[PDB]
């Protein structure tokens, strides 16, 4: 099987290693967003 | 109570059935569409199965990650995020880390070009990664909301958060083991 | 068939308080007054119904054609069938004969 299409490459950024995040919603479907609604205030702790 | 009653089984007319139920439910009071009864159509009530969340109108399909990857590059050339898995510990050493043989990870990599991916004849993919292969399949179907998000500790008393998009799909790697027994016979 | 609160994810009951009645949660104050229909159901249940008209009740079902036996073909059984259980599931029907001293009857 000779390669067809696309060989793309892969780059590797460490610019925001230690700063993404990935949130997720279970109860929520992934259709209704919550963007529009605004955001008043959050909280967090390192460790 | 009554007891005495004369059956019927002689056949009747359909359109009849029909036309009673109309009378019956057709008789909408729609227009009441006051202030205090209006409804946001956004805000409609939900389905439980995410994928028809439609159970109340106005009035997933099998994929591969050829096919997948086809439609992310030539219907639609826009930006997107994915979520992939990696094996345990990748094919590189620690780079002059000091050394337990601790995993080789891409948090402890350097930047810049690391690899290659590979579509190939009848649709089955390789990430291409220094002198070994790993296969790629897609993972489980993802219905419910994830938001990718950076939080910026901007300082020990306060900091920023803000939104860069959401997710919609999945990507697993695996390491091809039988070709490593392949090539190292045993 | 069920539906759930978008708020909070929860099911809702139906009442009225009010000119319409409305789909409403009980933890949230959601509120959702309905004005339209919907076209399915929970499927209820009520028993086997089988001797209602059991013998020889009202004669108004009286048949002209029916079937015959394979065998003998005295003049007494008109034909009948029946249903299995629900709704969405087939109907089966039975052929049985009956002079005395057998226990004749076909599916
Ligand atoms: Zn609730």
């Amino acid at each position: 099987d000779d390669p067809v299409v696309q060989e793309i490459d892969v780059y590797l950024a460490k610019s925001l290693a230690e700063k993404l995040y990935l949130f997720q919603y279970p109860v929520r479907p992934a259709s209704m967003t919550y963007d529009d609604i605004p955001h008043l205030s959050a909280k967090i702790k390192p460790k | 109570r009554p007891e005495v009653i004369q059956s019927h089984s002689i056949f009747e007319q359909g359109p009849a059935e029909m036309m009673k139920k109309k009378g019956n439910w057709d008789k909408t009071v729609d227009v009441s569409d006051m202030g205090p009864s209006h409804i946001i159509n956004i805000k409609k009530e939900k389905r439980e199965t995410d994928e028809e969340t439609k159970q109340i109108l106005r009035m997933l399909p099998k994929d591969v990650s050829v096919a997948e990857l086809l439609r992310e590059l030539s219907l639609t050339k826009e930006e997107e995020l994915l979520f992939l898995q990696l094996p345990d510990t990748l094919p590189g050493q620690p780079p002059t880390q000091d050394i337990a043989e601790n995993a080789c990870t891409l948090a402890d990599l350097t930047e810049g070009q690391v690899g290659k991916l590979l579509i190939r004849k009848s649709g089955r993919v390789q990430l291409l990664l220094g002198k070994v292969t790993l296969d790629v399949t897609m993972g489980t179907a993802c219905s419910f909301l994830q938001e990718l998000v950076s939080v910026g500790l901007g300082d020990s008393r306060t900091g920023e958060m803000t939104v860069l998009g959401h997710v919609k799909h999945k990507l697993v790697c695996s390491p091809d083991f039988e070709s490593l027994l392949d090539h190292k016979h045993r | 068939m069920l539906l759930f609160c978008p708020g909070c994810g929860n099911g809702l009951i139906v009442e009225e308080g009010q000119r319409c009645h409305r789909f409403s949660c009980n933890t949230c104050p959601y509120v959702h007054n309905i004005t339209r229909k919907v076209t399915n159901r929970k499927y209820p249940k009520l028993k086997e119904v089988d001797d209602v008209l059991g013998g020889a009740a009202a004669w108004e079902n009286v048949d002209s054609t029916a079937e015959s036996c394979p065998k003998c073909e005295h003049p007494r059984a008109y034909f009948m069938q029946l249903q299995t259980r629900s709704a969405d599931e087939p109907m089966t029907t039975f052929y049985k004969c009956c002079n005395a001293q057998c226990g004749h009857r076909w599916r």
